[PDB]
């Protein structure tokens, strides 16, 4: 039996955990996924990985999901394990809900699961989750926040970050531009746009191939959109009438 | 059963009486109803016999465990609370006990009443048993923080004695200490009847 | 090696080595010696001591009032297996209110000890027992191994330079059966010092004796309790 | 007497690649053809169903099968998990009716089979499954059509194959598939995808098909399927 | 790669014998039964003047008339204590009475071997512990020390030493002992023999101290006492 | 319905002088109003140094004698030794109380030494109260055992008698008085007396015939 | 349930899990606390922040009762377990007992929980180091710290992480009362042992401070640049 | 059992020198309803110790398997042991309590008769666990009837012949059958000896009924 056991919940000679690490490769393959906080609002922007002629389109998003009323996410790594995660990320929000009878605040949830992801990496002898998650939300006390999570089931508070392919390029990219406590929604909306184009493998860039949610606080209202087809048109375009009026 | 403690200037007392009673008949006439847990932990017994003796052996148990632990001894307030806890784990079930807490900790003298049902209460003065609204009357009839050793004595002794003669299940002699800052002294074990006759000149 | 790591494993040639690596903790400890006659059990085992300033260790355990033992091998395992027996023989008296015999007892011992030899994870006893009782059916000596297997024997022994103390019985294992009980223990103990270095002999202070018969229930003499046997000694030949 | 593995058969390798479910995606990806499409006003799918020998019962077991009165599936890969996960969808359909009473939506058939699957790719002492699903359904007057793989991942396709020549039938199906087909149609381009992969004379017994549509889901008898192949 | 319960060619668990090698590289303790009472003495180890002095407790009591010294994975041997704590309390109620000495070691000793992986609890031991203990003590037997080690194997000793310089001391004990030594003679030698096996120098800081004799409970010596101990060198 | 209890009568008796024990009881067994057995005495042998009385309903009394005599066995294999007389009514207080929700119908008195070779008394309740004392009774007749020994033992409710401290002699017919006045009244004491004398010789049983309707 | 041992002893007698866990404590980030006369106060280091990361999420010193606070280093992810588990146990003694957790108590379990995942099946250990202050109800100020093995030591003052060895050395050079006589002396002191191995600059250092009756206090990196101008100050002109 | 469905009257037993006799009549009654005259409530736990069972009848057949297991798992080890009359009566104790403790007593009340080493045994068995031994065993309504005969003779004369015995135990059925409304007149004798048990087939007591005659 111990002859099948690949012992994933054990230390190494260094003092690191190897499928944790492991795990972290499996993201950098996965699509690049970017979240940005601004002044009035938080966004979130990523990569499809599914892409071709013949997918039919059935579902609002593909990496972006709603997780509460005042709170949504974005994933990078395994799909599954990603959708194993989201909808346990949707039950402990409703559990806070139904005992408090108010909305979970945005770090409390995103400490649940990385407590989950944790506990995975050091007992039951099971491979870690091979996901990466940014999440973005409105809670009363923080107000617009944004979240990095590891399959380490470490977390961070980010002004703006990146996750999956060209992880570190876009982060540099962003770690220039971003403009801190003077950022805009509209201003993010353009930095996204940047940053994916420099980062993205195909090139161009295309309506088909990024996807990107805004949060908003509107009338006493946390409002979560994913954009449409017609609004990704308009941002690709304003950032290519503007890498056409770059030279003289 | 009759049970009283009170505290004042010089620490606290504790008297109880001694009739152990099944149904209306006197099975023992010389039950000890104080255990001394630790050199300055005190407790008191009333209601079920068994049902006492065992919880606060219990409790009694803990205390040495905490001692050998911690290095530091047990706080008063703590046991205390740890019997009502022992008390909570078996609810409606039909234990009765009734006892009270005696001690001295860096807080000074404390004195606790814990009920099988779970109520804990720090007080001045407690009484619990067949007999503790006589021996709250004379109690509180002569009374004060300023009370010297003797007169305490006096007290406790008289409360008990006088309770006895009123209830059908109190009886036997009083048993008195004295909890000072280096813990409890047993004052007396005097027979009841004895003091009664004393007390009518 | 890698058919010598789980019990749950055969070798090639059909066998379990880790029964046998159990079977070789039994050899490491001290000797022990038993023995019957018609009427009694004896039972002799040599203490041992790590260092002089330690005391020796205990060898024989009590079971019933009719049951004894002698251990060998790990002390653990020897504890667990005494508790076992113990155990056994108290459910004996609580239900039926007489004493276990001996063969039933050890068939138990024979049952329990297979179930791990036989479970991955789980690992052989590593202690043997020399057991001796008095019943229904007179006196009796028997043989417990790592390996589940045990064996109805008129006298054995077990540990270390055992062979010496075999070969000793074998010549005077006609003798035991009208011997009387002065004369059985002193063929125990002239059995036990053959497994003694020629430098050394039987002293008060390593030898222990348990006997258990007609007469009375298992007793376990020690120090000065044992005196009485060693005295009246045959001298040491060779 | 026995009691399971607890330990993980998929782990991570080195390069952050879980060898094991690509291990299954072979299994599948070498498994007899099969081919999906969605056609405006209702679905199709056919699979290869060639015995390779005449003893056998053509009639006996199926590729393609009900889940439910709106619900078919067929697969590629391993026949006996294919079973398994059959079954499983059939009970998680009927657990869907008795609570909300109201046939259960063909995305949350596949999202619910799709976890079944993710579980055997972390759980102890098992390995994941050797099949990728098709599942076909209509419900609220839509056409339907999913792919669940090894991975526990679901995608939703216009139009699909999978198993021997999944390659070459799907950029055959990108120049051949037009949205807005009619279901008839459909059965034709489903059969045509298949003869690109097939190595034989196609006979009614040779070949399984079953249909989709707003009437709920039924696999074409012999008989029907010897009218499309003309 | 093996299981915890392996048996080697030998005929010993491996765990066990690699337990014992553990206590090799634990602090020296020594302990002494004398007719009319018994010592038990460690070094401490401090690591830095930071560390606070009497925060290592490598002497401990488990009850008013048993003392135990400890050595090798302090942290092991804390469990075990509690544990030893734990039956001689739930013997007093049990039974209104204090334990024998070889009854409390007798206790300990039953965790021995009380470990493994497969068909065990959640919570079961997954290896032996890396401690050896010395329990000293007064019973209705006079005064007794007694020693055990992770092979579950536990005897009285009249004199006896555990730790990195086990050998070393254990053969400075050999020739300084009589059965007859007064509890005077008995304190002095534990500390002669303490400092001639250690790598740093005698301080009243620097070790514990504890007796249990037969007129009073077990005691733990006080900076100031110690002082009068390492008077006569 | 059912009723997991009988009643079976009897009386047990202990007193306690400077070197000696005596637990005592009539040998009826009952049931209703009829005798199950004439030959049934309640004092049973523990050790050498203890013995115990239990009355009441003789089910539960067989299988706590059992228990009792188990749980002495376990005591010496594990301690090395016998257990005491106060060590035994300490353990006997425990067991009786793990059945305080489904009680043994028992009323049980222990007799014996102390470590001092002093004579030592337990009077046990049902559900496992307990303490030492001079003398006490139990059982269907025990209301009828205790005055006279209060009376005579305590010297209680006397003027001007000197307090002679008890004798073996003086107790032995005092144990067997109280059972003759108690075999006149109580319809469950009769048939004979059994007397069980601890000392530290051992244990010496003496039989006296009584009422015998 | 997963029933593997992971934590085993080594042939040299090594527990090789418990040691790789020591290994990643001293790839944490420098952590140092000191006891004073009338104060504590810990200070927590290399915490190179990317200032577009928000800070208030990545703070290392944790408030575990009213009177308790502990810093850590090593694995931040298994840090969060034990200090959640910690903060349990602190209102579990309120519920039990009346009183509040001692300092001594509250290590004693965080001690007690990481030696349980060195010996349970299953589990590896944590990969954290603590050290813990708090005051006694009597107002005497306590120091400790734990590791990965489960022991736990009371220390005047004492590093954990990388540059610990360095840190260490430091503060035996200069725990003195002309360090301790003031509060804001302790607090400099800890600073000047900060500054001493991280790379340089105020902006990377927070650290906390508990008087004997004051609720705890985290500072602002206005107060503790006040002090790192007493220390630039005071560095080129003594 | 809660409530017992068809059940046997007194069980007999007494010693004469050299063994044990024990009777018992062939009756189970539903209620007050004679439903079967003609079954045995009486068994041969071996050859040395034999029983007797009042109440419940599922019940004693049920005791009569477990105990009928247990002589022939004793008889395969082939050892040289064999269960004692104590030994079963001790196991018989410990098994009603045992029942009787889980609130689901095995409804039965046992005479056990029983010749080992020369010695007669004759042991009772409650429902509750009540055990003892007695020269003379008379259970339900047998106790308040056939237990006075039975005492009366053996204080005139403690030592009977096995014949006295007998002779004795069917004047006792004869006031049994008269007096308990839950007897008939179809009974067993069973003996233990030297030579071991041996049950006797249908017997039926002599009754007189002239006295019908005097009430005029
Ligand atoms: C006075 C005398 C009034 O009862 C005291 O409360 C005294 C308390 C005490 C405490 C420790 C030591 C000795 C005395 N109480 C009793 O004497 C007590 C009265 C009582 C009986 C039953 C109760 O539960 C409903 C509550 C109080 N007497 C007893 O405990 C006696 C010794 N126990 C029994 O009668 C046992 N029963 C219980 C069921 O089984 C049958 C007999
Ligand atoms: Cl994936
Ligand atoms: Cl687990
Ligand atoms: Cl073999
Ligand atoms: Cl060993
Ligand atoms: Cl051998
Ligand atoms: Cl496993
Ligand atoms: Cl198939
Ligand atoms: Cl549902
Ligand atoms: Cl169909
Ligand atoms: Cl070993
Ligand atoms: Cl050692
Ligand atoms: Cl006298
Ligand atoms: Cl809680
Ligand atoms: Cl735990
Ligand atoms: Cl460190
Ligand atoms: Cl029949
Ligand atoms: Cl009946
Ligand atoms: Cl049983
Ligand atoms: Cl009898
Ligand atoms: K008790
Ligand atoms: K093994
Ligand atoms: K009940
Ligand atoms: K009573
Ligand atoms: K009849």
């Amino acid at each position: 039996s111990r002859r099948y056991d690949s012992r994933t919940t054990i230390f190494s000679p260094e003092g690191r955990l190897y499928q944790v690490e492991y795990a972290m490769e499996a993201i950098g393959h996965a699509g690049t996924c970017l979240g940005i906080l601004a002044n009035d609002g938080v966004l979130l922007a990523a990569e499809r990985r599914n892409i071709h002629k013949l997918l039919d389109e059935v579902f609002f998003s593909e990496k972006i999901y709603k997780l509460n009323e005042d709170m949504a996410c974005s994933v990078a790594g395994i799909t599954s394990d990603a959708n194993v995660l989201t909808n346990e990320l949707r039950l402990i929000a409703q559990r806070y809900l139904l005992q408090y009878q108010e909305p979970i605040p945005c770090e409390q949830l995103v400490t649940a699961l990385c407590d989950i992801k944790q506990a995975y990496t050091q007992f039951g002898g099971k491979r870690p989750f091979g996901v990466s998650l940014l999440y973005i939300g409105w809670d009363k006390h923080y107000g617009f926040q944004l979240y990095q999570s590891d399959p380490s089931g470490n977390y961070g508070g980010w002004k703006a970050t990146c996750i999956g392919n060209n992880s570190a390029a876009a982060v540099s990219m962003l770690k220039q531009d971003y403009k801190e406590g003077e950022m805009t929604l509209k201003s993010a909306l353009a930095l996204a746009v940047k940053v994916l184009n420099k980062t993205m493998d195909v090139s161009k860039l295309s309506a088909e191939k990024v996807e990107i949610a805004t949060l908003t606080r509107e009338s006493g209202k946390t409002v979560i959109r994913v954009l449409k087809q017609k609004e990704v048109e308009q941002l690709i375009k304003k950032h290519e009438e503007e890498e056409a009026k770059a030279e003289r | 059963t009759t049970t009283l403690a009170f505290k004042f200037q010089h620490g606290v007392i504790v008297a109880v009486d001694s009739r152990a009673t099944a149904g209306s008949y006197i099975s023992s006439l010389r039950m000890n109803k104080v255990i001394e847990i630790n050199p300055y932990l005190l407790g008191t017994m009333s209601g079920c016999a068994a049902d006492c003796q065992y919880w606060e052996r219990l409790l009694a148990k803990e205390c040495r465990l905490y001692y050998l632990r911690n290095g530091e001894r047990i706080s008063v307030s703590a046991a205390s609370k740890l019997l009502s806890n022992m008390m909570l784990q078996y609810r409606g079930m039909g234990l009765s006990m009734g006892s009270m807490i005696c001690g001295w900790d860096k807080k000074g003298p404390g004195l606790y009443y814990v009920d099988d049902n779970g109520t804990r209460l720090s007080g001045q003065m407690f009484s619990t048993g067949s007999g503790n609204t006589y021996a709250y009357g004379v109690m509180d009839s002569g009374y004060r923080q300023d009370l010297s050793p003797e007169e305490a004595y006096d007290l406790g002794r008289r409360a008990i004695a006088y309770a006895t003669h009123r209830d059908n299940y109190s009886g036997g002699v009083v048993n008195m200490y004295h909890m000072k800052e280096d813990g409890w002294v047993k004052v007396e074990s005097s027979d009841v009847s004895d003091l009664l006759y004393k007390y009518g000149e | 090696n890698q058919y010598d790591n789980d019990v749950t494993v055969w070798s090639p040639q059909g066998r379990i080595h880790q029964i046998e690596y159990a079977m070789e903790a039994v050899k490491q400890g001290s000797a022990t010696v038993g023995l019957k006659s018609k009427t009694h059990a004896v039972l002799v085992a040599l203490k041992r001591a790590q260092s002089e300033l330690a005391a020796h260790q205990k060898k024989i355990l009590h079971v019933d009032n009719h049951i004894g033992i002698s251990i060998a091998g790990l002390t653990a395992d020897a504890r667990l297996l005494c508790n076992f027996m113990r155990q056994e023989c108290l459910d004996s008296r609580f239900v039926f209110d007489r004493p276990l015999p001996v063969s039933r007892l050890v068939s138990l011992i024979g049952s329990k000890t297979q179930i791990p030899t036989q479970r991955y994870g789980r690992r052989p006893y590593g202690v043997g027992l020399l057991i001796a009782g008095y019943d229904d059916m007179g006196p009796h000596i028997f043989q417990t191994c790592p390996s589940a297997n045990y064996f109805d024997c008129r006298a054995m022994s077990i540990g270390a330079r055992s062979q010496s103390a075999r070969t000793y019985l074998e010549r005077h294992m006609s003798e035991f059966m009208e011997c009387n009980l002065d004369e059985l223990v002193k063929h125990g103990l002239r059995a036990l010092r053959e497994t003694l270095p020629a430098e050394q002999d039987l002293t008060t202070k390593n030898v222990s004796i348990g006997i258990v018969g007609k007469d009375l229930e298992f007793t376990i003499y020690d120090d000065d309790d044992v005196s009485p046997f060693l005295d009246g000694l045959e001298e040491r030949p060779q | 007497a026995k009691r399971g593995y607890s330990f993980s058969l998929t782990t991570f390798s080195p390069s952050g690649k879980l060898v094991q479910i690509e291990y299954a995606l072979a299994a599948v990806a070498g498994g007899a053809p099969s081919v999906g499409i969605k056609a405006a006003n209702g679905v199709v799918l056919a699979t290869e169903k060639k015995q390779k020998s005449i003893l056998y019962d053509e009639r006996s077991v199926h590729k393609v099968e009900p889940i439910t009165k709106h619900i078919g599936l067929v697969y590629s890969g391993m026949g006996p998990d294919y079973r398994v996960l059959v079954h499983r969808a059939r009970k998680l359909a009927q657990q869907y009716y008795l609570v909300y009473q109201e046939p259960i939506p063909t995305a949350q058939l596949v999202q619910r089979v799709a976890s079944v699957m993710q579980e055997y790719t972390q759980s102890g002492g098992v390995r994941p499954f050797g099949v990728s699903l098709l599942i076909c359904g209509w419900n609220e007057g839509r056409p339907y059509l999913f792919q669940s793989d090894p991975s526990g991942a679901y995608f939703a396709w216009k139009a699909t194959a999978m198993g021997k020549n999944y390659v070459n039938g799907k950029t055959f199906l990108e120049k051949r598939y037009n949205e807005d087909l009619e279901l008839e149609d459909a059965i034709h381009t489903a059969i045509l995808t298949l003869k690109e992969s097939f190595e034989g004379q196609m006979t009614e017994d040779n070949i399984e098909v079953g249909i989709c549509n707003e009437a709920g889901f039924r696999r074409l008898t012999p008989t029907e399927v010897r009218d499309y192949l003309a | 790669d093996r299981g915890v319960n392996t048996f080697s060619p030998e005929g010993r668990l491996f765990q066990v014998e690699y337990a014992i090698e553990a206590i090799k590289l634990g602090s020296t303790a020594i302990g002494i039964q004398t007719s009319e009472g018994v010592c038990l003495a460690v070094e401490k180890r401090i690591t830095s003047p930071l560390m606070e002095p009497s925060s290592i407790e490598k002497i401990v009591e488990i009850d008013a008339h048993i003392g135990c010294a400890m050595s090798g994975l302090i942290a092991d041997a804390k469990t075990l204590i509690d544990k030893a704590r734990v039956e001689t309390q739930n013997h007093w109620f049990t039974y209104n009475e204090t334990m024998t000495v070889e009854s409390v070691t007798q206790a300990v000793s039953n965790l021995a071997l009380q470990f493994g992986e497969e068909d065990a609890d959640p919570g079961a031991m997954s290896r032996p512990f890396g401690v050896a203990l010395l329990f000293g003590g007064v019973d209705e037997k006079g005064p007794q020390l007694f020693h055990m080690d992770p092979s579950g194997t536990f005897v009285q000793c009249d004199a006896r030493a555990i730790g990195s310089a086990s050998e070393g001391a254990q053969s400075s004990l050999q020739e300084v002992y009589h059965k007859s030594m007064t509890l005077k003679e008995a304190i002095k030698s534990s500390l002669i023999i303490l400092k001639q096996v250690m790598e740093e120098k005698l301080n009243a800081t620097n070790i514990e101290l504890a007796t249990v004799q037969p007129g009073q409970n077990f005691h733990m010596f006080t900076k100031e006492e110690l002082e009068e101990v390492i008077k006569d060198i | 319905r059912f009723s997991p209890y009988a009643f079976n009568g009897g009386t047990v008796l202990a007193i306690a002088g400077e070197d000696f024990s005596i637990v005592a009881s009539d040998t009826r067994l009952s049931e209703g109003f009829s005798i199950h057995t004439r030959d049934s005495p309640k004092c049973y042998k523990l050790t050498d140094k203890t013995v115990i009385g239990c009355s009441g309903f003789h089910g539960d009394c067989l299988t706590l004698t059992k228990i009792i005599e188990a749980r002495l066995k376990m005591y010496k294999h594990s301690n090395n030794k016998a257990m005491t007389t106060g060590a035994i009514a300490a353990m006997l207080s425990t067991i009786l109380y793990s059945r305080r929700f489904f009680p043994y119908y028992v009323y049980n008195i222990i007799g014996g030494l102390d470590e001092e070779g002093k004579g030592a008394v337990y009077s046990f309740d049902p559900v496992g109260s307990y303490q030492r004392d001079s003398f006490k009774a139990g059982g269907s007749a025990s209301a009828m055992l205790q005055p006279l020994l209060d009376n005579q033992v305590g010297f209680k409710n006397m003027q001007n008698v000197e307090h002679v401290p008890l004798t073996l002699d003086r107790a032995m017919r005092l144990v067997k008085d109280v059972f003759i006045s108690a075999a006149e009244r109580d319809v469950y004491t009769g048939d004979a007396l059994r007397i069980c004398i601890v000392t530290k010789e051992g244990i010496r049983e003496e039989t006296v015939p009584l009422r015998k309707d | 349930s997963y029933d593997r041992a992971i934590t085993v002893f080594s042939p040299d007698g090594h527990l090789f899990q418990v040691e790789y866990a020591q290994e990643a404590v001293k790839k944490g980030s420098t952590a140092v606390g000191v006891r004073g006369k009338d104060i504590v106060v810990l200070g927590v280091e290399k915490k190179s922040v990317a200032k577009l990361q928000d800070e208030r999420t990545v703070r290392k010193i944790c408030a575990l009762d009213d009177n308790v606070c502990m810093a850590f280093a090593g694995l931040t992810a298994d840090a969060r377990i034990v200090i959640n588990r910690a903060r349990v146990e602190c209102q579990s003694h309120r519920l039990t007992v009346e009183d509040p957790v001692t300092v001594e108590y509250i290590t004693r379990y965080i001690a007690s929980l990481k030696q349980r995942y060195t010996q349970s099946n299953g589990r590896r250990p944590f990969g954290i180091s603590a050290l813990i202050v708090g005051f006694d109800f009597d107002g005497t100020p306590r120091l400790y710290q734990t590791d990965p093995s489960g022991t736990y030591h009371a220390w005047k003052a004492n590093a954990i992480g990388r540059g610990a060895k360095s840190v260490r050395e430091f503060l035996e050079k200069n725990y003195t009362d002309d360090a301790i006589e003031t509060d804001d002396l302790t607090i400099k002191l800890v600073i000047k042992a900060l500054l001493e191995v991280v790379q340089s600059g105020g902006k990377n250092i927070e650290l906390a401070v508990m008087r004997r009756d004051q609720p705890l206090k985290i500072l602002n990196p206005e107060e503790i640049e006040k002090y790192v101008a007493e220390i630039e100050k005071e560095k080129e002109e003594n | 059992t809660q409530n017992p469905m068809v059940t046997g009257t007194s069980v007999l037993g007494v010693k004469f020198d050299g063994g044990v006799v024990i009777a018992a009549d062939m009756l189970g009654s539903y209620g007050s309803l004679a439903r079967f005259r003609n079954i045995s409530r009486i068994m041969r736990v071996n050859d040395s110790t034999m029983l007797g069972a009042s109440g419940d009848y599922a019940d004693f057949q049920y005791l009569k398997q477990v105990l009928g297991q247990m002589v022939i798992d004793e008889e395969l080890l082939g050892d040289g042991h064999s269960y004692s009359p104590r030994a079963i009566h001790s196991w018989l104790t410990r098994a009603m309590y045992s029942r009787r403790s889980k609130m689901n007593p095995l409804w039965n009340t046992m005479v056990i008769g029983g010749y080992a080493d020369g010695e007669s045994f004759l042991g009772y068995v409650d429902m509750l666990g009540v055990a003892y031994e007695a020269p003379s065993l008379a259970t339900g309504y047998g106790a308040y009837l056939a237990q006075p005969l039975l005492r009366e003779v053996l204080e005139k004369q403690p030592v009977l012949s096995q014949t006295e015995a007998r002779e004795l135990v069917e004047r006792c059925m004869r006031v049994l059958y008269y007096r308990d409304a839950r007897s008939y007149n179809r009974f067993q004798i069973a003996t233990v000896t030297e030579k071991g048990v041996e049950i006797e087939g249908p017997l039926s007591a002599q009754t007189n009924w002239d006295i019908a005659h005097m009430i005029s």
